[PDB]
Order: structure tokens, then C-alpha cells, then sequence
């Protein structure tokens, strides 16, 4: 009769971070094959009926709404990766679940959720320390022109598309618009459709992101899961020096970064097995920016490949992947006002 | 349309109940094939993967099942190896004859039609008994490839037909190329490409897991196996197509 | 189909075999070890025996299923054979066959699970070739079959890597048996067997063991705390053999 | 918000949701392919009634809430100005090669991998046709035989009566004066492709049956995944002359490899299908040949409809809370 919680709903413990744990995973599902270019499409619909056609992370989040408090802790998340980079949405929400999943059975073992965060903390310093010292700064490469290797990186990001083979011309003019787009059944684009043109539109938004990008930072890692790779190598070859608790846990993180690569290759419909195991091999022997090749079913260098990535883009991704998952892993109970 | 009287009914229960003797059998299929667990009435149990004991032990009542079980007592009569292919090529061709009769095609033009893709099968195999083959199914592969290139030259329905006769041989080395920790589909492609260019040596090696040079391996098989195969599988699959209808007596 | 019995077949049935491993193992994880605890045995006349050795509660227990038959041969071939070791045998089998049901959902042919826990072995044996007790031999395999993994490739390094991890389960069922954090002994047991690896300095430490009385590591050479290179050696060739004849069924057919 | 009964449908099952909404819109629309197509009758909203075997009017009025048919139905928007007559082509070849594409899923290809054979098909088609494509007006601008070509097309529609109040021969009923205002819609297509080039392709289904060997023998070629798409590729061409036989009564596998066998052994010109029952084969003869850029667009716009529904995996929309 006079009953404590009188419709309010609560609950704690280990069920509390499972559920929420669970919850996260969905709001990766929903972008985890958007990863990568060639990446699969979501269509989503609003009350007036139309539909919006993308695999952009962070586009998709932004129209889910989703009502779960731990799912809106990760979209937040993204929307500081964009005032703070721009892109890496993706890799963001996707890898902060990741880390959630392998800690997962060890919290219902009894482990408890602050010695979690004691190894991500850990861990996200070491692998910050070891960006920075893998990063490269390219700016005079060989004597060789700027102009010259920002169009190997907009024709690299460009293969395998609709304008693959005139592809160096589009490649002299994203660089020289860089030094609006538009259609024609400012970038004029001409082609024997509309959806050429639309896809045409963003695939040469990424060339330009790229030689933007190339351009404000010179320090830069091999992409393509690259670093990711060698994090999971460092991590987990450290991991092996710590005696406590944080031997699993910083493992853990280590296997964790090896999402990225992964789904680049299911969503390019390659093996992942086959090249990920392939792939780990490689870092073994020493191969510090062999990853992942979109085009060939191989592994392939994708800094001799000229397919970069800012140094600070990663850091702040695994900053705010470890920030993400510490967030939801330091929560205990959810309380609800009923009003 | 109406179709008062339905045969179709039973050429998809003698079907279906043929495909699905071959879709437990065909994991037992090579040297890497995955065992089983035949589970006797009286609880008794015994782990194996022989083609032809898993059969016996099966205790099949459904007629077309039967015929199965017949036909691969056949082959261990006549060859006396091979069993497991038999009782595979003669579910992929009945699982490939599924999609012929709902395009609306005849069974009787589907049992002329494999007998001239036979016809050309033992010629294709006899080029490539005192005479040897290539295992680890190389000669499924080059009579996969040379067939489809018979049925574009023909007319008529033979060339669907005769066609669905050279895509159900895939079966059978992309069944190899699985128990031995391959991928089906890219092992089954590389091999057809290697067959256009090059000859019958390329095939599966379980023993090393992958695609080699089969003769130099020392994997080979007489010509009477996969002769006899494909001549009493394609006779089996054409009496399944034959029969409209099962009347019990008394 | 008209048969006279059932059948059925896909991931539930290797699961099947892997969740009836697991439980012989959890009847005798407990018991492992000097500070094995004890264990009931009731009949069906309504007796009951006590007892704490894995190998008499195996000859005894009594489980209607063919897996788990699988492993009570298993540990009269052992017993026959050596006589010791039989309860790490069932403890080590079923933990392989938990791994390797998880990478069979990862889409990991089990042929090529089979073909890694073949060469796990033969390259554990190598490198284990009386031997130090307490857990020391499964640590030290952890980490060299964990860097052997990684020289192979070709679907391997999962098969090979979980097998590692899998031999983990004695030191952490021993840990648990001594009233122990067993995540922070076998961390410290690997830290100490990891940096073994790394130089031949003498300020690394070598060969390091547990501690069951304290609850601590312990350098085994000097307690005296030994087994014959026989039961570790023949134990994960055992234990090898049953995962393999387990995890190469893949249908269930009664008539 | 709204994120409870929200409608969601993800994973494989999806692709062969959205394969299965397509096929529902191709099925429906292959029966009206040809001059002796099957029309459709329309009930308008407000009680007006109908009737037309027009591939644009039948898009037009198909009121489909799914939303990847409402993808294929935007394309008649861009294929009319181009082509007019033959919208049906583009939906019947993009749900073959959709149907075609679920017997790849099966198999464990990706989808990505299955549309990266069909744009490496479409080219070999497209090279194709333009080998055995023919001129008309080359290199002098004539009227005698370009009216000839509009002279069949408006033979398809009601108005065949004066092809070459009061009556059509003055330019009975406002709906017949209707489906006449359109007939002339995809002849000044007819006229403006031939405009923007004369070069043409025999139709009647040959062009289709000729491609489908050319892609079949560069299916050998390509050692990869996408060697299945580029097979499927080849059926999912002859279901365009496999529909013409049928909408005609005839019976159609049979009419089929006939002209394939009649193409490779007869003689290497193309051969299309007799549909409208005249004398034989060879099209030519009958003058019903189609535009080069027109059967470029079909393979093109078809090839782009079922990429945009291949690289979708995943529809989201909240429901009435």
C-alpha cells in the first residue's frame, strides 16, 4: 500500500550495465556495415513519407532518435567527433561497442565495472603514445611535388568507381578546387544519369575531405585498420608485462580494435578470416602500415598506397571511443521521475 | 489454370526426399568429410563417415529414397568406389531439375536432354578402362566447363537442361573445397578459370589445403568412376522424373 | 520423408556435444587438485558416496549422452596408459570444444579448427620437451603457442590462439580451488613465463609456478612441486584427440 | 523519439524483402511488354476509370507505399525523356536481374560483388551494340525513311487505324485522343534519338539474345566472384525476348534458344521474335528496329536501379505512437 517506488521504474547492478551494454551494440548495428566507401546504404523514412538514402554515420544518427539513454550518450559522442574533426563517427560508436562486447563476459564473472576503466585509461595512453611515434609527417617526400601525391590519394579513394578510369581528371580538378558541386544530366559533373552524378557528388567529397585534410596536418598512419593492427599488437605485447587485472582487460581493448578492419572487409564482401589472420601475421614480422585493400582481395602497405589518415583523427577517436565506453561502463542504475 | 490432377505433388515429394539424402552424405564427402552420429533404436551409437554404411543404417521407407540407396549399391558393384559422388550428383541434378519445372518444362525433355549431356560426358572424360583421371574433382570442373559450352550451340530445351547438368558437377568440388577449409565459391572459381586455360591437373588437395597440381600430388582415380557416376545417377535421376504417381495394392 | 526415427543437424548439435562436455568437466573442475573439494555420488538405491579424486568420480558418474561417454573412455585410456591426470584431461577437452564452438559461429570451418589443435600440440610438446607442476607448463604454452599462431596464418591463428587460452583453465580452476583471485595468479604466472621469452637475462623469472597453500606464485623447481613430462605430454594429446572427435560431428541421425 | 513500433527489417532477409518488392512491380508490368502486351486497368480516386498497356502511365498511377518500389517508379521520370516507348524494359531487366541475383545470395556473395559484375556485364553489352548497330541517315539528312521508323511505333498504340469528333486522319473519344497524345510523345523520342544519332539496333528482342552470348563467353575472363553475376546477366537479357513470346501465346523457352541457335549457327546478323505473328524472323525484314542510345539507356538505367537496390540493406521508419 504505501509502496517506496509507486510506478517508478529503476534498476542497478550487473543487469543494469548488461542492458545498457546490449543497447550500445544496436546503435553500432545500425552503422556498422555503413563502414568504409564502398559500404552498404540505409534508407530511412519520416513522418512526411520520404525517404533518405545514405551511409553516412553520422547523418544516420542524427535521424534514429533512439530513446535509450546509453544509445543517446553514443550519438552525443559523435556529435563532438564532428566539431572536433568532422568525420569518424563510424569508427567512434562502432569501436566503443566493440570494447563493451569483450569486457562484457568478464563483468558478469563479477569483475567490477571501475577496474574496467582503470585499463581503457591505461591503455588508450599507451596506444596514444604510440600514434604519435608511428605518425610520419610527409610533406617533401622525395622531392616531390604536393600536387603530385594529393592526386595519388584522390585517385586511390576514387578506384574502383564510376570514374575509374577518367579518374585522373577528376583527380586534377578536386586538387586544383581545393588549391559547391553540381549536375548536368563549383564542380560540373557530366554523366548518362542522375545517380551517377549523386554518387559522383559524395565519392568526390571524399577526395576533397582527403586533400583537406593532407594539407592542414602532414603527420598522418596508414588506414585501412593499419594502426589498428599494430595498437592491437602493442597492447596486447604489453598487456603481457602487467600482472594484475589489467592483463585481460588491456588485451581485451587490443582485440578490440580489430572491429575496424574486420567489417572493411565483410562490407566489401571479402573474408575478413582469411585477411585479418593473413594481416596479423604481417604486423608480426613488422609490417607497420599493411592493412586493408578495398579493390584487391589482399593485404596491401596503404601508406605505399597513399591511403592516410590524420594522426590526431585516430587519437581523438579512441579518446572519445575509450571516453564513451568508460561513460557507460561507470554507470551502475538508471533513475527515472516519473512526471 | 485449373490442374485438376496434380503429378507435380509427387515429383516434388520424390525430390525432396532424394535431395535429402544427399544433403547429410555430402559432408562425408573426401579424406577431411565430417562424421556422424548414428544413433541405432536400441540407443546404441558408432561414429563414422563411410558414404554407403550411413545409408544402410538410415532405414529409409519413401520410394525415390530407396532408389538412392539402390543406386549406390550399384557403384560399389560396378567401380566399387565413389559412392558418396553418386548419391551427391544425383540430388544437385534433382535439385536443378526443381527449377526446370517451374519454368514449365516437360520431364521427359529434361531425361532426352541429360542423356546427350551423358553422351558428351563420357566423351569429355574419355579426351581428358584402362585409362586415369584426375581427383579432387578436376574432371566435375572441365565437364562443368565444356558442357556449358555444348548447350550454347544446341537449340531448343536442351540447352537449359544440359546446362542445369553441368552447374549440378559444381557440387561436388565445391563440397571438397569446404570439408577441407576452403571457400566453396572462390575454390570452385579458380579451378574453372585454371580449367579453361590449363588442363585437368588443377584441382583440391586436402592434404595440403588448397589448389595444386593433382597428378603431382599423387591423387588419381580410375575412368570407370566417375563414368559409371554419372551413368547410373543420370538413369536414377531419369526414372524419378518418369514417375507421375505412387499406387499402393493389396 | 517418411523414416522410422528422427534426425537433425547445424550448430545446435556440435552445441549439443559442447554444452554435454561442459558439464562433465563442471562435476570435476571443482574437485581439482589437493584442495579438490568433495562430491556426492547418489545411486539410484538412495546410497551415496563421497569422494574428491576427478578420476574415481568419472568411473563413476553415470550420463546418458554419447559426447560425454566420449570423455569417460578418454580418461580410462589415460588411466590405463599413466593413471594420472585424468581430471585435466576432461577440464582441458571441454574448454577447447567451448572455443571452438565460438569460432565455428565466427564462420571457422571446423576442419580448420581440427588442423590448429593438431599442430598446437605437436609444437607444445616440442617446446615442453619430470616438468614443473602447478599450472607452469599450461602458462609458458600459453604464450609461446600465442606467437607461434601468428607465423602461420592461413586460418590457423584462431585455432591455435584459442588453444592457448584453453590450457589457461588449469592454473585458473587451481586458483579458484585455493580460494584465490585466479585472474590476478594467472596474470602474474603469465607475466613471469612472458618475460622468459622476451631475453635469457637471469632478472627475468623462469619457470614460475602456484602457490596453493599461500596463494601466490611460486618457483616450482626449488618447492619441489614436479609431474612426469608423460602426463602433460599425453594429457593434451588426449585432450586433442577427443575436442577433434567431438567437433567432427556434424549430424544427429536415431532410427 | 518514436522509436517504439518502429518498422525495421534488416539482414539478408531484407535484400530478398526488397528483391521480392521489385519482382512484384516487373511481374506485374512484363505481361504489358510488347505490341500485344496485356493492358492494365486503372481505378482513379475520384471513380474515373481506365485502361492502357503504357509502361510510364502504368508507373505513373501505381500508388506503392514500399519504398524501394518507389525507387523503380522515379526512374521512369528520367527513362521517358530518353527512350518514351520501352519504360517496361528497364523494370522487366531490372527485376530479372534481381531474380537472378537471389540464386547468388544463396551461395554467399555479396551484394556489392554481385552489382560489380552486372556494371562489368553492362559494358560488355554496351560495346556489344555498338558493333552491330546500323545507320539510316548517315552523313545526309533525309525524311523518307525516318518517317517509316514512326510509322511502326504508333502501329502499338489504338491509334494503328490512322498510323501513317471526327476522326485521327484530321490531325471519337477523349481517352482514345488521350493514349494518342502520348503516342506521339515516344515517336518525337523516336525522332529526336535518331536526331542525336542514327545509328540503331534490330529489336524485337534480337539485340538482348545477341548481347547475352557476348556476355556469356566474357564471363570465362573474369576470375572472381563476379563471374556468377556476369551469367545471371546474360539470363536476365533473354527474360525481355522471353516476355515478348509470351505475351503473344507462343511458347517461350522454345522461341528462345531458337534464335539463340539461329544467331550463332544461321548467320551473325541478330535475329529478333516474329510476336506480332508475321511471315519468320529476322526483323529487319519486318523494319522494327530500335534506337542504339534507347537499348544503351535500358541496360544503363537498369544496371543503376539495381545497384541503388543492392547496396541498400536496411529501411527505418517510425510508426503512429
Amino acid at each position: 500500500v504505501i509502496l517506496l517506488k509507486e510506478g517508478t521504474d529503476s534498476s542497478q547492478g550487473i543487469p543494469q550495465l548488461v542492458s545498457n551494454i546490449s543497447a550500445c551494440q544496436v546503435i553500432a548495428e545500425a552503422v556498422r556495415t555503413t563502414l568504409g566507401p564502398r559500404g552498404m546504404d540505409k534508407l530511412i523514412v519520416d513522418g512526411r513519407g520520404k525517404a533518405t538514402i545514405s551511409n553516412d554515420g553520422a547523418t544516420i544518427l542524427k535521424l534514429l532518435d533512439v530513446v535509450h539513454p546509453a544509445a543517446k550518450t553514443l550519438v552525443d559522442i559523435a556529435k563532438s567527433q564532428d566539431a572536433e574533426v568532422g568525420d569518424g563517427t563510424t569508427s567512434v560508436t562502432l569501436l566503443a561497442a566493440e570494447f563493451l562486447k569483450q569486457v562484457k563476459p568478464y563483468v558478469e564473472e563479477g569483475l567490477h565495472p571501475q577496474i574496467i576503466i582503470r585499463a581503457f585509461r591505461t591503455a588508450t595512453q599507451l596506444a596514444v603514445n604510440k600514434i604519435k611515434e608511428i605518425a610520419v609527417t610527409v610533406k617533401k617526400a622525395d622531392k616531390v611535388e604536393q600536387r603530385k601525391l594529393l592526386e595519388k590519394c584522390a585517385m586511390t579513394a576514387l578506384s574502383s568507381k564510376l570514374i575509374s578510369q577518367q579518374k585522373a581528371f577528376f583527380a586534377k580538378m578536386v586538387v586544383d578546387a581545393v588549391m559547391g558541386i553540381k549536375k548536368v544530366q563549383t564542380f560540373i559533373l557530366r554523366g548518362g544519369a542522375e545517380q551517377f552524378m549523386e554518387e559522383t557528388e559524395r565519392s568526390l567529397h571524399d577526395a576533397i575531405m582527403i586533400v583537406r585534410r593532407a594539407i592542414k596536418n602532414d603527420s598522418v598512419v596508414a588506414g585501412g585498420g593499419a594502426i589498428e593492427m599494430e595498437l592491437s599488437k602493442y597492447l596486447r605485447d604489453y598487456s603481457r608485462t602487467i600482472p594484475g587485472k589489467q592483463q585481460l582487460l588491456i588485451g581485451a581493448y587490443a582485440k578490440a580494435l580489430e572491429i575496424i578492419p574486420r567489417q572493411l572487409c565483410d562490407n566489401a564482401g571479402f573474408d575478413a578470416t582469411n585477411i585479418l589472420n593473413k594481416l596479423r601475421a604481417r604486423h608480426a614480422q613488422g609490417g607497420t602500415w599493411y592493412g586493408v585493400d578495398i579493390n584487391n582481395e589482399d593485404i596491401a602497405d596503404n601508406f605505399e598506397a597513399f591511403v592516410w589518415e590524420p594522426a590526431m583523427v585516430r587519437i581523438n577517436a579512441l579518446t572519445a571511443a575509450s571516453e564513451a565506453a568508460c561513460l557507460i561502463v561507470s554507470v551502475d542504475e538508471t533513475i527515472k521521475n516519473p512526471r | 489454370y485449373q490442374d485438376r490432377d496434380k503429378p507435380a505433388q509427387i515429383r516434388f515429394s520424390n525430390i525432396s526426399a532424394a535431395k535429402a539424402v544427399a544433403d547429410a552424405i555430402r559432408t562425408s564427402l573426401g579424406p577431411k568429410g565430417m562424421d556422424k552420429m548414428i544413433q541405432d533404436g536400441k540407443g546404441d551409437v558408432t561414429i563414422t563417415n563411410d558414404g554407403a554404411t550411413i545409408l544402410k543404417q538410415m532405414q529409409v521407407l519413401h520410394p525415390a529414397a530407396r532408389m538412392l540407396v539402390e543406386l549406390s549399391k550399384a557403384q560399389d558393384i560396378e567401380a566399387g568406389d565413389g559412392t558418396t559422388s553418386v548419391v551427391i550428383i544425383a540430388g544437385s541434378l534433382l535439385d536443378s531439375c526443381t527449377k526446370l519445372l517451374q519454368k514449365g518444362i516437360h520431364p521427359t525433355i529434361i531425361s532426352e536432354s541429360f542423356q546427350k549431356a551423358l553422351e558428351k560426358g563420357i566423351e569429355i572424360l574419355t579426351d581428358m578402362k584402362r585409362a586415369l583421371i584426375a581427383g579432387g574433382g578436376a574432371p566435375e570442373i572441365e565437364l562443368a566447363l565444356r558442357l556449358t559450352e555444348y548447350s550454347r550451340t544446341l537449340s531448343g530445351m536442351e540447352s537449359y537442361c544440359v546446362r542445369a547438368f553441368a552447374d549440378a558437377m559444381e557440387v561436388i568440388p565445391s563440397t571438397l573445397a569446404e570439408n577441407a577449409g576452403l571457400n566453396p565459391i572462390s575454390t570452385v572459381t579458380e579451378l574453372r578459370n585454371r580449367h579453361a586455360q590449363g588442363e585437368k591437373t588443377a584441382g583440391i588437395n586436402v592434404r595440403k589445403g588448397g589448389i595444386s597440381n593433382i597428378l603431382e600430388e599423387l591423387v588419381v582415380q580410375p575412368l570407370l568412376v566417375s563414368v559409371s557416376a554419372l551413368t547410373l545417377a543420370t538413369e536414377t535421376v531419369r526414372s524419378i522424373l518418369k514417375i507421375d504417381d505412387v499406387v499402393n495394392t493389396r | 520423408l517418411s523414416v522410422f526415427g528422427d534426425r537433425s543437424t547445424g550448430e545446435t548439435i556440435r552445441s549439443q556435444n559442447v554444452m554435454a562436455a561442459a558439464s562433465i568437466a563442471n562435476i570435476v573442475k571443482s574437485s581439482l587438485g589437493p584442495v579438490g573439494l568433495d562430491k556426492m555420488l547418489v545411486d539410484d538405491i538412495g546410497d551415496v558416496t563421497i569422494t574428491n579424486d576427478g578420476a574415481t568420480i568419472l568411473k563413476l558418474l553415470e550420463v546418458e549422452h554419447p559426447a560425454a561417454k566420449v570423455l569417460c573412455e578418454l580418461a580410462d585410456l589415460q588411466d590405463k596408459e599413466v593413471g594420472d591426470g585424468t581430471t585435466s584431461v576432461v577440464i582441458i577437452a571441454a574448454e577447447l570444444l567451448k572455443n571452438a564452438d565460438e569460432l565455428v559461429k565466427q564462420k571457422i570451418h571446423p576442419t580448420s579448427v581440427i588442423s590448429g589443435y593438431r599442430l598446437a600440440c605437436k609444437e607444445a610438446v616440442r617446446y615442453i620437451n619430470v616438468v614443473p607442476g602447478g599450472g607452469a607448463v599450461e602458462a609458458a604454452l600459453s604464450i609461446y603457442l600465442e606467437n607461434y599462431a601468428t607465423s602461420m596464418g592461413s586460418r590457423e591463428q584462431l585455432a591455435i590462439a584459442e588453444f592457448a587460452r584453453s590450457l589457461l583453465v588449469i592454473p585458473n580452476t587451481l586458483a579458484v580451488n585455493a580460494a584465490q583471485d585466479s585472474t590476478d595468479l594467472v596474470a602474474k604466472l603469465r607475466a613471469f613465463h612472458n618475460e622468459a621469452q622476451v631475453n635469457p637475462e637471469r632478472k627475468n623469472l623462469k619457470w614460475i609456478g602456484l602457490d596453493l597453500s599461500n596463494g601466490k606464485p611460486r618457483d616450482n623447481k626449488q618447492a619441489g612441486v614436479f609431474e612426469p613430462t608423460i602426463v602433460k605430454v599425453k594429457s593434451l594429446k588426449f585432450a586433442t584427440e577427443a575436442a577433434i572427435t567431438i567437433l567432427r560431428i556434424d549430424d544427429l541421425i536415431k532410427l | 523519439k518514436d522509436q517504439d513500433r518502429k518498422s525495421r527489417l534488416m539482414g539478408l532477409e531484407a535484400l530478398k524483402s526488397h528483391i521480392m518488392a521489385a519482382k512484384a512491380v516487373a511481374n506485374t508490368m512484363r505481361t504489358s511488354l510488347g505490341p500485344n502486351g496485356l493492358d492494365k486497368m486503372m481505378v482513379d480516386k475520384d471513380g474515373d476509370v481506365t485502361v492502357t498497356n503504357d509502361g510510364a502511365t502504368i508507373l505513373s498511377m501505381m500508388d506503392v507505399d514500399h519504398q524501394i518500389a518507389k525507387l523503380m517508379v522515379e526512374l521512369s521520370k528520367s527513362q521517358d525523356d530518353e527512350i518514351g516507348d520501352g519504360t517496361t524494359g528497364v523494370v522487366v531487366l531490372a527485376g530479372a536481374l534481381l531474380e537472378e541475383a537471389e540464386q547468388l545470395l544463396d551461395r554467399g556473395i555479396h551484394p556489392i560483388r554481385i552489382a560489380d559484375g552486372y556494371e562489368q556485364a553492362a559494358r560488355v553489352a554496351i560495346e556489344h551494340l555498338d558493333k552491330i548497330s546500323d545507320s539510316v541517315l548517315v552523313d545526309i539528312k533525309d525524311t523518307e525513311p525516318l518517317i517509316q521508323t514512326a510509322k511502326t511505333t504508333l502501329g502499338s498504340k489504338v491509334v494503328n487505324s490512322c498510323h501513317r469528333g471526327g476522326r485521327l486522319e484530321d490531325t471519337g473519344n477523349k481517352m482514345i485522343i488521350e493514349e494518342a497524345k502520348r503516342s506521339l510523345h515516344d515517336a518525337l523520342c523516336v525522332i529526336r534519338n535518331l536526331i542525336r544519332d542514327n545509328r540503331v539496333v534490330y529489336g524485337g528482342g534480337a539485340a538482348e539474345i545477341s548481347c547475352a552470348l557476348a556476355v556469356s563467353q566474357e564471363a570465362d575472363k573474369c576470375p572472381t566472384l563476379e563471374q556468377y553475376a556476369m551469367r545471371a546477366f546474360a539470363d536476365a537479357l533473354e527474360v525481355i525476348p522471353m516476355a515478348l513470346s509470351e505475351n503473344s501465346g507462343m511458347n517461350p523457352i522454345q522461341t528462345m534458344t531458337e534464335v539463340r541457335a539461329r544467331q550463332v549457327k544461321e548467320m551473325n546478323p541478330a535475329l529478333g521474335i516474329d510476336c506480332l505473328h508475321k511471315g519468320t524472323n529476322d526483323m529487319k525484314q519486318q523494319h522494327v528496329i530500335e534506337t542504339l542510345i534507347g537499348k544503351k539507356q535500358q541496360i544503363s538505367l537498369a544496371t543503376q536501379m539495381v545497384r541503388m537496390i543492392l547496396k541498400i540493406d536496411d529501411i527505418r521508419k517510425p510508426g503512429e505512437s
